[PDB]
């Protein structure tokens, strides 16, 4: 009741940012080790997905899928989805569909840093579990 | 192309059905042609954006307003209140169609059709065009069937991912809190220890 | 009672094509009725069990090959590498059906039909089966196609639900967090003023 209290009397505070929130964020989880709840476990990983028929274009949205979904419950367990195949990318979910895979690829080596390719099932699966289970069954 | 195919009774045998087909290229005002068959002979005609004209012209009717009518009365787009006669003249090949209402007969209208001396291909024409549309529609069906399984399917996976996602929100808010007071206890503890500190030094 | 109509082209006269309805109760083990037509013509024989029996005995194959066979060929379920040949001999009165493989040809089966009185019945009816055919499949692709406009609908509706629910939480977690990280700020701020005048004193 008193932290409740307290927090109320606090009025709002909207200076920061979602970058500076995030390293904020994962800051205290690495200082007080709070990895170990159900939630925000994805949050040290950012996700893409393949839901534009061609990559780094934001005008061939494939809304009206199970993708959508997917990234919607990633982003909620506190995966950061991000829009941009940035160089930082780490996870990449790629559908049914295996037709761009030699595109991911290519990208990944030739990025510094390479990222694991990662299936849709894997997430489905790890939901109920609550843990990142290991890529190498899932790559 | 398009064509429909309807069932009429003729007045004057009342005892067997007879098919016909109406065929348009785009619109039913650029025209038509007209094939009648009871199942062994077929009878072929054919009119035309001039004969549609003066046919309306005559009975002094919008062309849309009997454009429409004769939509209804041939193509079997008769609603609940209207009724129909169809009489064809063997002998003087004349077939013509009137709207019968409340004891009052109104012609609506009249060809002449020619008889074909083949109408064992017209009619197999007709049957392997239904056999085509029937096969057309069954597939059609089947795969839209599949659709909806799959999309009903999808939205049970969604469902419940959605019941999941609100059942753990509430507890979310519950965790985080927790959390935050026993680090703020642990601060406490440890400026009551400083505190103790300073008053004993 | 199920009805299939299938087309056959006879290598005797390929330019004409014939129409073969075969009708069953339940299963063709127990036989069926095939009727055939060419527009102007009919034929009508039925295959009831006794004859299948025989048929298979006459043979020596067996009845569950015998029957997938007859699935295969009558009902129109030829695979991409199966071919069969229907020929049938008026004179005679018979129809005989064989498979095509590996340039040679096995005979499959042959009965002996009975040529109908009039065709036009068979015929009226066959029109009639197949545009009541029709207007049933019009109907279930109007029921299916508003089955699956609802579905569609409702995945939508899910959708935005689960966005707005996605940003509630968003919001909630990071205004919950802000006011934590400034709460802790303001008792690290104390614990250094605390530890400094610990030092000084």
């Amino acid at each position: 009741n008193q932290l409740k209290e307290v927090f109320s009397g606090i009025k709002n505070s909207n200076e920061q940012t979602p970058e500076e929130m995030a390293s904020l964020i994962a800051d205290l989880e690495y200082r007080y080790s709070w990895d170990c709840s159900p939630l925000s476990m994805f949050r040290r990983h950012t996700v893409y997905l393949d839901s534009y028929a061609v990559i780094n274009d934001l005008s061939t949205k494939n809304e009206g899928t199970r993708l959508a979904i997917k990234a919607l419950e990633l982003r909620f367990h506190g995966a950061k989805v991000v829009s941009c195949l940035a160089e930082g990318v780490s996870h990449v979910i790629i559908g049914e569909d295996h037709s761009r895979v030699a595109d991911f690829k290519a990208f990944r080596r030739t990025f510094k840093r390479k990222f694991k390719i990662l299936k849709e099932s894997w997430v489905t699966d790890s939901i109920d579990k609550c843990e990142l289970q290991e890529e190498n069954q899932y790559l | 192309m398009e064509r429909k195919i309807s069932r009429i009774h003729l007045v004057s045998e009342p005892s067997i059905t007879h098919f016909l087909q109406v065929s348009w290229e785009k619109t039913l005002e650029s025209g038509f042609v007209i094939t009648l068959t009871d199942g062994h002979s077929a009878w072929t005609g054919t009119v035309s954006e001039s004969e549609i004209s003066q046919e309306a012209d005559d009975m002094a009717m919008e062309k849309g307003k009997y454009v429409g009518e004769l939509r209804k009365a041939l193509l079997s787009g008769a609603g609940p209140a209207d009724v129909y006669t169809f009489n064809f003249s063997k002998e003087s090949c004349y077939f013509f169609f009137e709207k019968n209402l409340k004891d009052v007969s109104f012609r609506l209208g009249s060809f002449n059709l020619e008889k074909v001396e083949n109408p064992a291909e017209v009619i197999r024409e007709l049957i392997c065009y239904c056999l085509d549309t029937i096969a057309e529609n069954q597939a059609k069906n089947e795969h839209l069937q599949k659709e909806n399984e799959r999309l009903l399917r999808d939205w049970n996976d969604v469902q419940g991912r959605f019941e999941k996602c609100v059942s753990a929100k509430e507890a979310l808010e519950t965790d985080l809190y927790k959390r935050f007071i026993l680090v703020l206890n642990e601060k406490k503890t440890k400026i009551r220890s400083l505190h103790n500190k300073l008053l004993n030094a």
